[PDB]
């Protein structure tokens, strides 16, 4: 064939921490097809926002909105738990059909978006020509972004897994050091604030 | 191993 219908732009949702999570590739050929499993970020989630995005940036914000709507009623469980599968569908006449589904409770919801919603032709050749320009700073935040939420995870497990010894003084120090370093935007000092965590959980 | 939606 000389000609195709193709989707021309990446599209996904926000997941933890401001990232654009890709469901179905840019010129991806339609109709298509794609489900991912995720879960959640922190211990006792009941509802989960599912936010729809068109766009190469590594920033959700950076990204087209396509639209978004919620999942609540989940069980209340550890983090990593629930299994919440997404569905992105697009069908022939490019209408874009998005669902997510809590596993365990049964729990779903959807939404449909108009094909054409979304950035426009001039548009979409500055998405792309951005991101190339952007593809080195994009992902050092994607890095910030994992090292992050490690760094928060490991805030919440070291909260928990706290008679210990009169001396985890120096942790709640530790603490305070690394909670302060997460909001900066330095990978390396987020994890210099774990390493020092580590180094004084060893009686832990 | 499974994303993380975004949290409350």
């Amino acid at each position: 064939v000389l000609l195709l219908d193709v989707t021309p732009l990446s599209l996904g949702i926000e997941t933890m921490g401001g990232v654009m999570t890709t469901l179905i590739a840019k010129n991806t050929t339609i109709p298509t097809k794609h489900s991912q499993v995720f879960s959640t970020a922190e211990d006792n989630q009941s509802a989960v926002t599912i936010h729809v995005l068109q766009g190469e940036r590594k920033r959700a914000a950076d990204n087209k909105s396509l639209g978004q709507f919620n999942l609540d009623g989940i069980n209340p469980a550890p983090r990593g738990m629930p299994q919440i599968e997404v569905t992105f569908d697009i069908d022939a006449d490019g209408i874009l059909h998005v669902s997510a589904k809590d596993k365990n409770s049964g729990k779903e919801q959807k939404i449909t978006i108009k094909a054409s919603s979304g950035l426009n032709e001039d548009e979409i050749q500055k998405m792309v020509r951005d991101a190339e320009a952007n593809a080195e700073a994009d992902r050092k935040f994607e890095e910030l972004v994992q090292t992050r939420n490690q760094g928060d995870h490991l805030l919440h497990s070291t909260r928990k897994q706290v008679l210990p010894a009169d001396d985890k003084t120096a942790i709640e120090s530790a603490l305070t050091a690394l909670e302060t370093a997460l909001k900066g935007e330095d990978k390396a000092a987020i994890e210099a604030k774990m390493q020092e965590l580590a180094q004084v959980s060893q009686k832990l | 191993k499974p994303p993380y939606l975004p949290r409350p």
